[PDB]
Order: C-alpha cells, then structure tokens, then sequence
C-alpha cells in the first residue's frame, strides 16, 4: 500500500486540479521556486514545485514512476527512507534546475530520477534490501536524460541533480548495511 | 517553463 506513496500521489492531484481551475501560472506565481531574493524566506517553495505537472501526460507519467519506485522504497526500507530521498532530492534538483534555466520549472521527474539512481544503485551494492531496477528501465531512464539535451523542453538539471543526489545516497546507505 | 518531464 503505503502511506507516503499515495499522500504524494494525492497531493499532485490536489495542485494538479487547482492548476486547472486557476490557470496554470496562478499556482506558479505561490509554488515555484523564489523568482525573486525577497521571497527567499518562502520556505515552502524549495519543495513546491515538485507537486506541479503540466499536462496530464504529465502527471500520470509521472504518478505512474513514483507509484513503481516510491512505493518500493517505501514497502523494503520504510515510509522515513522515502520521505529523506524526497526532500533532499526535491530541493537540490529545485536549486541546480534554477541554476541552468531559472524558476520556472516544474513536476516530479526530478524526484524520480533520484529514485531511479538509489533503486538501481541500491539493488547492485545491497540486493539484500530487496529493491533492483531492471535493465530494461535503466536503458529507457538513460534515454529518456539524453532526449532532454536535445529536446519537447525538459528541466535538465533536475534530471541530472537528481539522479546524482540518488546515487550517492544509495552509495552512503550501501555502506552502513 | 520546463517539465521534470
């Protein structure tokens, strides 16, 4: 089942529908990453812009890999495993993605691809926790970086943030096991 | 704006 799979996957729906009803740049303009230094204080917003989705090809895309591999953290190691990999995750592939391209920016892949990096990373140094990643997906995820470098108009620097902050994790955590 | 993807 899991607690921390689904509170996600119900809080991307609940953003999801006010972003249909409001307009899309009106939940921007409170959920993205500061725009400006005197918002800097608006501490929700490092972490907000990760429950924004565009399309719903979009959402469900994403919804569909968070499900798969959220939920199978959350099932082995713990709904707390799940939620540290998701909030160091979120804010530091929110602060590289500002980096390359600025603010506006949205959407969960970059949660994802740290999850598709620990599962992976995890399932090769510790196969014992009871996670993996088939090769099969880790070719797709390996494409699916490169057609963001030439492009649709993908958040580059979330995916690759994110896919780093995920392997070390996994690295880290495969030591103290 | 640009999709995490």
């Amino acid at each position: 089942a899991g607690p921390v799979t689904w509170v996600m996957m119900i809080a991307c729906v609940v953003v999801f529908i006010a972003m249909q009803i409001l307009g899309d740049q009106e939940v921007m303009l409170w959920l993205a990453w500061p725009f400006d230094p005197t918002l800097k204080f608006e501490f929700w917003r490092y972490f907000t812009h990760a429950l924004m989705h565009f399309s719903l090809m979009h959402i469900l895309f994403n919804l569909l890999w968070w499900w798969y591999l959220g939920g199978a953290v959350e099932k082995r190691l713990g709904s707390g495993k799940l939620i540290v990999i998701t909030l160091i995750s979120a804010l530091l592939s929110g602060y590289v993605q500002q980096k390359f391209s600025g603010p506006w920016f949205g959407g969960l892949s970059g949660v994802v691809f740290a999850l598709m990096g620990y599962v992976w990373l995890r399932g090769e140094r510790d196969p014992q926790s009871g996670i993996y990643l088939q090769r099969g997906l880790i070719i797709f995820a390996l494409i699916w970086i490169v057609a963001g470098w030439f492009d649709m108009s993908m958040a580059n620097g979330a995916h690759i943030a994110g896919l780093a902050v995920g392997l070390a994790m996994a690295f880290v955590d495969s030591l103290n096991a | 704006v640009r999709m995490a993807a």
